[PDB]
């Protein structure tokens, strides 16, 4: 297929390796009673093992000849060949949360910037503005791109020490 | 005022002695003298190592360094406000005298001093370091 | 022998006389300053390098600067 | 190099003769190797391939080029 | 009580309670969802 | 002054001392240094014998150790010699002299290698 | 004579959370709040040095008495779960029933992400993590047979939590005894040697007689243990104790009438192991805490409080004076009872060497039924208890060096042993320099030799057992001398101590519990590496104390403090000079040192003692490659590090799967440490500015000033990470080896 790599589900190493993992888990099985502690633990692991081979199958990924799943990066290959829920789609929902975060900080941090002594407001936080600066964040890409075109997003040069050069 | 003379036959404080005192240096390039009047007999400590006790009136004590003598200087004169004074003695018999080179401690501001290494500009007003290459030996900016 | 310059900037509090630990520095009358006095090193020969003037200077930058050079058995700091 | 340029394949190149006297016989016996007279080095700089290359194919090519870059030198 | 709740609200003690709660939730989902690899 | 003590400052160690070839002044350097050459030259051999790479050997063992021995004692000879010129190059006693050490290491290369040959001569 | 009687004072302090709110109110420093981020570090740097926040001595002490308290609630919480998880996620039932199969294991992990494969099969129908802690042989010698027993012990281990922490805010809040109270050093020995120590033996003594003597004996002969009868049973019912022991159908009274010999049956002797289960005799220990609880209350009566009888400890010290040391022990009692700091010094002293000597007579000497089987058990808490010893000891240090340049006063120390050690210190610094570059030449330049004439084959030419020979001949007599002990030096004695000096082995369940341990040549070279690394410790910590106050490189070093970290690039350069830094660098000698002592004991025991017990002999896990493979630096390299590090490395897929993790991690851990290590503070504080800057360039930067971590943090900072790293890394090496094959 893609690289030379082969779907999962028509792999035949990918195959062979869940016969592995659950011959192992029923090695162990044999070794204790029907319906004790022990085995029940032991059949829970064996159904999530079946669940996740056949649900990777599903996702329809691409395994290599070591039979292992591999992911495809590269957003034209990825939107091509319907692999955009492995990195193209994660980036985009990693961003939003890791921009979420950030701007919530900015938002806190300009607050006290204004309160007579901001120290103290770092250490000791002050949980009532930080919870509605928490929701007031998930339209941060919004208000982050307004921010950017008004000019104040950034500081002047002129404001910001450097050292003698 | 006028500079001292030591007096070499100073009494010197009730001693022991330590493994911390002179060494070879003091026979062959210089050694140290400190002497001060003592209003009472009391415990000290040696720069040294150890307690030493000081006889009431004059006192007199040998260091390897300039520096293990203006550290005593430091305690007797904050902790029991005496007012010592201490030498440069070499090998060949001088005796310079030092601290306080004009009687008054350097701390406290006295008329007849001529400033030393004194730059009449700021640390950021230095030439840069190309313009005192090749002066014959390593020079910084500030020196010029 | 280490260089010490003392520069324009001394408000003449003499803290770094008082930190010097070798009785390199000393105060002289000036009228640059309201304390209308400066430091002075006139002895940098007993200088050892430990900075400990520049530590006690409140001035920024430094009033006082230290420049390690030539060793020597003062300036090595031994007793031996 | 004169006995390695005929097989290159199955022989491994030496460096410099070992002159040791602090080595035991065991020692001894296990350095010697390629049909050399005593304990060897083996060469790992790649001189051998590289000299056969560029047209040297004896002992005395190796001489005269050593006295070359000597009088150079 | 004013004190306490100022108390609680110290660097140490929220950030406890934020990665605990945070730490929390992602346990939980890979609870439920076990063994997540591609969004599908 | 410097702490007193009994190893420091005894009446029968300083006696010992004083009568050792280091210390006995009056004497020419170039025979103190015969003297002190001969006691370590002797002892020098012992050790390279019983525990030389050689020693299992029957005969070989007592000629290979003394010669190793010898060879020691040339070095040790350098070492004065050179320590002479660094150190005096421009006081009571005459060894402390560019002269005098010069003697002095010429001697204890003599009595140095006298005194491994006759270690060997005790043995064979 | 001022009278020994309870001081208190009422209400001192307010309970109130206000304080709870201003981080920083124990120090004036830092009560004004942060304006850096180096204020941050100093808060919890500074916490618990109580003698900087107030010079008043009544007030620290108060304060460490109750901080004290607060250890030991913790302590009861951690016995407490402990004893909790021993009786609801543990196999300790079933193991009771075979505990020569069964693993021990207290531990269960929930099923998430994947992590149930550590829950690994240890037999008796469980799934858990094994444990090494030794904890199920130490409830079978007490006697305990059930989870619930287990869980009372728990639910009065908090109860005890709950007390001790009302003790510290009773005896902080409400009565704090006063600075004269904590002042009777002889009271207090009084009551810690015959009422801490010798009741507690005593009363330790009668649970093994009643209830640990009589369930073990059912135990070993083969009873169910859900058929033993219950220790009140055995209590109320002298009958039953009779056909046990028939002594007991006595009662008390040849106790009381100086028959004491009628008790024999269950008063022994013995010495040894008991065969049947590898441990020591329970008879025997009950005699020994029966002969402690004597010794110790006869102690507790020395010392004079308020009825005259007695000795003072100022007079004591006062009259050992002689010709050699001047005044003599005057002025240390003051010492003692005005320094917090000295008393420490010399407790973590003993402390941790105590620690080390438990370490050495457990293993020798198996204390517990099937605790020398265990492998795992034997090698975890020998590795231990060194560890602890190790680290109070290099405490001992530092708080010797605190007292030096905090406590210490001229005035009262002249001409005394105190002042008579500083005045010749650099005669023992050099001697004792001398004596350690002596060790490093004699006991490491022989592994080079031997490395070297390995390599040129020369094997005649080592130093081993078929070449030059170094027998610990010493060593070799004392083995012997206590072997033939019970004949002739400890003629009622009918064993002896321990089966290390010689005679017969002892095995449980196929396996070998204790034999016969012989000393060669790889013995005595590994010894004198030991007095080496330990000789080399003493060096940096004793340099550390004798100049902590000054020296011929910085003569007023007592003025800069014990926590510097220098005193500037002058007299050549004078970083690490302060007392702080000798603890600092004799941390990493002694982790260098015990390091060699855990690898040396792992080496021996699996070569020489450990192993299998067959028809044709004893085949132990490393086949007694100990003696000729350990007098080259490269057979430890080899045939220990390398071929032992199989199991942790092979462990991913398995129960044993963590151990690999945390080998990789603690890795890890130690090389990031040397970049503390390795850099200084001002490449750092410089890369901070440019960071600060692209902060400051978003409005995105911080009201506390980022800065780089002081010279010193960097420096407690990188030794943390590096023994963490370092330990962690042994720990993993070592249980998933021992587990997988012991
Ligand atoms: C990180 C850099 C990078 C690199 C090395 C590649 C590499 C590749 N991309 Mg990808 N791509 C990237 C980033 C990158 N892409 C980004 C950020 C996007 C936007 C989110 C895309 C969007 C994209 C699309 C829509 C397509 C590719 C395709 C390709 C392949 C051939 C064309 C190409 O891009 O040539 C080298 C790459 C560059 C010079 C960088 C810019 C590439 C642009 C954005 C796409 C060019 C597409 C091209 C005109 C298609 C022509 C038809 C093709 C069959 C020959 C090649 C494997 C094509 C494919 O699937 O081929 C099988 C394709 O259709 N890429
Ligand atoms: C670069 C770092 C990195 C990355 C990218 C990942 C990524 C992943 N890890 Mg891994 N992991 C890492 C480091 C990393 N790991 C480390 C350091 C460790 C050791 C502690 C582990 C140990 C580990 C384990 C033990 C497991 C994973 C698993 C996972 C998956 C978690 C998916 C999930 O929870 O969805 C949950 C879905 C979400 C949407 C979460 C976000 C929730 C917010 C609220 C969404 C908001 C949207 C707007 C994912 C593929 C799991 C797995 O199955 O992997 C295949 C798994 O079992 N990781
Ligand atoms: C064995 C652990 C231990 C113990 C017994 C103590 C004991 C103490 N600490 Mg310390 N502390 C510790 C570990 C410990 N600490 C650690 C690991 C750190 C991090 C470096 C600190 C950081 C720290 C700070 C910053 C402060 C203390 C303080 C105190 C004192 C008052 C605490 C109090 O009122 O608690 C009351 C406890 C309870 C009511 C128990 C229930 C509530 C808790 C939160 C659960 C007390 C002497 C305070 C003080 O005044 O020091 C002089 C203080 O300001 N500690
Ligand atoms: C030294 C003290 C100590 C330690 C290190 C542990 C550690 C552990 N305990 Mg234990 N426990 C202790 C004392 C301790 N316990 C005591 C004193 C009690 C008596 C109240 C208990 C009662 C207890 C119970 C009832 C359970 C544990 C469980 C656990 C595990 C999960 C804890 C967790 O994530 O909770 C969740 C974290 C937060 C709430 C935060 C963990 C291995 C659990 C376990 O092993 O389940 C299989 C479990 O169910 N513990
Ligand atoms: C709820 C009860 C209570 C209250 C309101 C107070 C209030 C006060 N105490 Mg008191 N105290 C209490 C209980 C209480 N105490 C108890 C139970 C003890 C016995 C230990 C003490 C012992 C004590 C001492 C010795 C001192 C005080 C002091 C104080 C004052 C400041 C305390 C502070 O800042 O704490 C904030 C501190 C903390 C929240 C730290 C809590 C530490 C505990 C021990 C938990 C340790 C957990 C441990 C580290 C876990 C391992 C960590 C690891 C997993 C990372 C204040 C008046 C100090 C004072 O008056 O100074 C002038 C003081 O010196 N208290
Ligand atoms: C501290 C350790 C300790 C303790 C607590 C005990 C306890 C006991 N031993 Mg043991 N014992 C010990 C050490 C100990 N022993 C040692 C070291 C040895 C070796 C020499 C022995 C050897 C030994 C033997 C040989 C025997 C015992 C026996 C006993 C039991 C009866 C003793 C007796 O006759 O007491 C007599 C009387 C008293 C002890 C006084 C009791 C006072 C009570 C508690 C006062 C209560 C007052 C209160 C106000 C009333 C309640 C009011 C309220 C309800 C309202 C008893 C359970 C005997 C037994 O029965 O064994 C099974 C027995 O035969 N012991
Ligand atoms: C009975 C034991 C004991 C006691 C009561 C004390 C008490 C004291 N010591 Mg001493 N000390 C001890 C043992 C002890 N020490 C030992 C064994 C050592 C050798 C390592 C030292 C070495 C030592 C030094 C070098 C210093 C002290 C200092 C002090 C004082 C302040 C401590 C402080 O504020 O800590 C505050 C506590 C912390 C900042 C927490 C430290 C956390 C460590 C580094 C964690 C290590 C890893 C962890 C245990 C496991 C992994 C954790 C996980 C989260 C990854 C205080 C009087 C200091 C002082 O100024 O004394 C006058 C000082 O400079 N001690
Ligand atoms: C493997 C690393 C290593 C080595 C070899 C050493 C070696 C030494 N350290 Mg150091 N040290 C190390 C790591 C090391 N350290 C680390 C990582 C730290 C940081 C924590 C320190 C911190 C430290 C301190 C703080 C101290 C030492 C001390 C010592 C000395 C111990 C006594 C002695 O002289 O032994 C004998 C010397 C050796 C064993 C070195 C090897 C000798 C070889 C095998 C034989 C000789 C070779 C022979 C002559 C042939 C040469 C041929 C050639 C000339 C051609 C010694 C020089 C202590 C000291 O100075 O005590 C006096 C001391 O105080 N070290
Ligand atoms: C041994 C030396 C005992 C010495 C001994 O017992 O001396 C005894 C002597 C005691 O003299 P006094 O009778 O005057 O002492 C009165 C006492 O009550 C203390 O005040 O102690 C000293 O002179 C102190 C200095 C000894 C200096 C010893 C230097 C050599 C150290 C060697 C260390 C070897 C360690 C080996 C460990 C196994
Ligand atoms: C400090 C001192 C602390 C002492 C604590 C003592 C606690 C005792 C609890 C057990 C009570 O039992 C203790 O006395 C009983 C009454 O004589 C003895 O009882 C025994 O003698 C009785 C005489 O009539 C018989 O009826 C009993 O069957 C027999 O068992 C127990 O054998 C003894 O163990
Ligand atoms: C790396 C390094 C630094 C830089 C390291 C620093 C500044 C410490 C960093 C600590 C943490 C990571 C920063 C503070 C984090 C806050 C508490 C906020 C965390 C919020 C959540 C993510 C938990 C030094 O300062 C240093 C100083 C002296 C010698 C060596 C070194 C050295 O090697």
């Amino acid at each position: 297929d893609i690289a030379g790599l082969t779907p999962c589900s028509e792999s035949k190493a990918y195959a062979k390796l869940e016969k592995k993992e659950l011959k192992t888990l029923e090695k162990r099985l044999k070794q204790y009673e029907a319906d004790s502690a022990p085995a029940v633990a032991l059949k829970a692991t064996m159904e999530r093992t079946k669940a996740r081979f056949a649900n990777y199958a599903k996702a329809g990924l691409l395994c290599g000849n070591d039979g292992l799943p591999h992911l495809i990066a590269d957003p034209g290959l990825a939107l091509k060949y319907g692999h955009a829920g492995e990195v193209f789609i994660p980036t985009f929902g990693f961003l939003y949360v890791a921009g979420y975060i950030g701007y919530v900080g900015r938002q806190y941090l300009i607050a006290v910037k204004g309160e007579a002594k901001p120290t103290d407001k770092e250490i000791i936080i002050d949980v009532p503005l930080a919870t509605k600066l928490a929701w007031q964040g998930a339209g941060w890409p919004l208000a982050a791109v307004q921010e950017l075109q008004r000019g104040t997003l950034l500081e002047k040069e002129e404001n910001i020490t450097v050292s003698p050069r | 005022w006028t500079v001292p003379t030591l007096n070499p036959d100073t009494p010197s404080p009730i001693f022991g002695g330590s493994t911390g005192g002179l060494l070879r240096k003091a026979q062959t390039e210089e050694f140290y003298v400190i002497t001060w009047e003592a209003k009472k007999e009391q415990i000290f400590e040696m720069p040294t190592g150890g307690a030493a006790i000081m006889r009431q009136g004059p006192n007199l004590l040998k260091f390897g360094k300039k520096e293990q003598c203006l550290a005593l200087t430091t305690q007797l004169r904050n902790k029991f406000k005496l007012t010592p004074c201490f030498y440069r003695v070499f090998p060949d018999g001088k005796v310079q005298y030092l601290h306080p080179a004009d009687g008054v401690y350097p701390e406290k501001v006295n008329a007849g001093r001529v400033g030393a290494n004194q730059n009449m500009r700021r640390i950021g007003q230095n030439v840069n370091p190309i313009k005192v290459k090749f002066s014959g030996r390593m020079m910084s900016p500030a020196e010029i | 022998a280490h260089i010490v310059k003392i520069y324009d900037t001394c408000i003449g509090c003499t803290q770094c006389v008082r930190a010097c630990p070798l009785d390199v520095l000393e105060m002289v009358p000036w009228d640059g300053c309201k304390a209308s006095q400066m430091a002075s090193a006139p002895r940098t020969e007993d200088c050892v390098g430990c900075k400990r003037c520049e530590t006690a200077c409140p001035t920024d930058f430094l009033s006082v600067r230290v420049y390690l050079g030539s060793e020597s058995t003062r300036s090595m700091g031994l007793s031996y | 190099f004169e006995q390695w340029v005929t097989d290159p394949v199955h022989i491994r190149p030496i460096a410099h003769a070992i002159w040791d006297p602090h080595f035991g016989q065991p020692a001894v016996e296990a350095f010697t190797r390629g049909g050399a007279s005593g304990p060897v080095n083996i060469s790992t700089s790649g001189v051998y391939q590289w000299w056969y290359t560029i047209g040297m194919r004896t002992n005395q090519d190796l001489y005269v080029g050593s006295v070359f870059l000597a009088l150079v030198s | 009580m004013k004190d306490f709740t100022t108390y609680l609200s110290t660097a140490p003690v929220i950030a406890t309670i934020w990665f605990t709660f945070t730490a929390g939730l992602l346990i939980e989902i890979n609870r439920y969802f076990p063994d997540p690899l591609v969004f599908s | 002054g410097m702490l007193e003590t009994p190893v420091t400052s005894a009446p029968i160690v300083a006696t010992y001392l004083s009568n050792l070839p280091a210390y006995r002044t009056g004497v020419a350097p170039v025979l103190r240094g015969v003297e002190i050459g001969l006691a370590h030259g002797f002892l020098l051999a012992g050790p390279f014998i019983k525990l030389g790479p050689l020693r299992n050997v029957p005969e070989t063992a007592e000629i290979a150790g003394s010669l190793s021995a010898a060879g020691l004692v040339l070095i040790l000879a350098l070492c004065l010699s050179i320590y002479g010129s660094a150190q005096f190059q421009s006081a009571r006693d005459p060894l402390f002299s560019a002269d005098g050490w010069s003697e002095f290491a010429a001697g204890f290369l003599v009595g140095g290698e006298a005194g491994v040959a006759w270690a060997y001569v005790c043995t064979q | 004579a001022k009278k020994v009687k309870i001081a208190v004072d009422r209400n001192p302090v307010e309970t109130s959370f206000e304080k709870w709110a201003k981080p920083g109110h124990f120090s004036r420093t830092l009560s004004k709040g942060p304006n850096t981020t180096t204020w941050i570090w100093n808060l919890h740097a500074d916490a618990h040095d109580f003698d900087s926040h107030t010079s008043d001595l009544e007030e620290i002490s108060r304060k460490v008495f109750s901080a004290h308290f607060g250890q030991l609630g913790i302590i009861f919480i951690w016995l407490s779960g402990m004893y909790f998880h021993g009786a609801r996620f543990s196999n300790y039932e079933a193991w009771l029933s075979d505990p020569t199969h069964i693993k021990p294991s207290a531990q269960v992990v929930w099923p998430i992400v994947g992590q149930e494969i550590l829950n690994g099969d240890v037999g008796g129908g469980f799934q858990g993590i094994q444990i090494t802690s030794g904890f199920f042989q130490l409830w079978r010698a007490s006697g305990i047979t059930s989870e619930l027993q287990l869980y009372t012990t728990a639910i009065g281990g908090l109860v005890m939590a709950a007390a001790m922490f009302f003790a510290g805010w009773f005896h902080y809040h409400k009565a704090a005894p006063k600075l004269e109270w904590f002042q009777n050093v002889e009271s207090m020995l009084n009551h810690h040697l015959g009422g801490l120590l010798g009741l507690g033996s005593l009363a330790w003594a009668g649970h093994q007689i009643h209830v640990s003597l009589p369930v073990n004996k059912l135990l070993d002969a083969g009873v169910d243990p859900k058929e033993i009868p219950l220790p009140h049973d055995l209590l109320l019912n002298r009958a039953i104790m009779a056909d046990l022991y028939p002594s007991f159908a006595k009662g008390i009274a040849p106790f009381f009438t100086l028959n004491w010999s009628e008790y024999s049956d269950f008063l022994t002797f013995k010495g040894g192991l008991n065969p049947v289960t590898g441990g020591l005799w329970l008879s025997d220990t009950a005699h020994h805490h029966v002969a402690i609880a004597v010794l110790f209350l006869v102690a507790g009566h020395m010392y004079r409080t308020n009825w005259g009888i007695g000795h003072s400890m100022k007079e004591i010290l006062e009259a050992h004076r002689g010709p050699f040391t001047g005044e003599g022990h005057v002025g240390l009692y003051e010492i003692l009872t005005t320094s917090w700091h000295a008393q420490l010094a010399i407790n973590l002293a003993l402390f941790g060497s105590l620690s080390i000597i438990v370490a050495h007579h457990m293993y020798a000497m198996p204390p517990y039924p099937y605790l020398a089987t265990d492998y795992g058990t034997q090698l975890s808490l020998f590795t231990h208890h060194t560890w602890i010893g190790g680290f109070c000891i290099v405490g001992a240090g530092a708080h010797a060096a605190i007292f030096m340049v905090r406590d210490y006063d001229p005035t009262n120390n002249y001409n005394n042993l105190l002042d008579r050690v500083i005045r010749h210190r650099d005669a023992i610094i050099s001697h004792l320099n001398w004596v350690c570059i002596f060790l490093g030449f004699h006991s490491f330049g022989l592994y080079i030799h031997n490395d070297t004439m390995s390599a040129l084959g020369r094997p005649q030419d080592m130093f081993s057992d078929t070449a030059i020979q170094l027998q610990p001949v010493f060593a070799q007599w004392i083995q012997n001398t206590h072997f033939l002990a019970p004949q002739l030096t400890a003629p009622n004695a009918l064993a002896a101590t321990s089966l290390t000096w010689g005679g017969d082995l002892v095995a449980v369940g196929g396996k070998v519990a204790m034999m016969p341990i012989s000393l060669g040549t790889s013995d005595f070279m590994v010894h004198h590496i030991h007095a080496f690394t330990i000789h080399v410790t003493v060096l940096i910590l004793l340099k550390g104390v004798l100049f902590a106050r000054s020296s011929r490189l910085i003569p007023d070093k007592a003025n800069l403090g014990f926590r510097f970290p220098c005193d500037g690039p002058g007299r050549g350069g004078t970083c690490q000079v302060s007392a702080w830094d000798h603890v600092f660098l004799g941390l990493f000698w002694m982790y260098n040192s015990l390091s060699i002592v855990i690898f040396h004991f792992s080496w021996k025991m699996q070569s020489d003692v450990w192993g299998t017990v067959t028809a044709s002999g004893v085949s132990h896990i490393t086949g007694g490659n100990f003696a000729q493979s350990a007098n080259t630096i490269n057979g430890w390299l080899r045939d220990f590090l390398w071929a032992q590090s199989s199991q942790v490395i092979q462990s991913y897929g398995s129960a044993l799967s963590a151990y690999g993790l945390i080998f990789l991690g603690a890795h890890f851990v130690w090389a990031f440490s040397l970049m503390f290590l390795f850099s200084g503070r001002g490449y750092w504080q410089e890369l901070i500015e440019s960071i600060v800057w692209a902060h400051n360039k978003l409005k995105v930067a911080p009201a506390i000033q980022p800065r780089a971590l002081s010279i010193t943090q960097g420096r407690a900072v990188g030794v943390a990470h590096y023994l963490l790293g370092g330990i962690a890394t042994t720990w993993s090496f070592f249980l998933a080896r021992i587990i997988s094959v012991g």
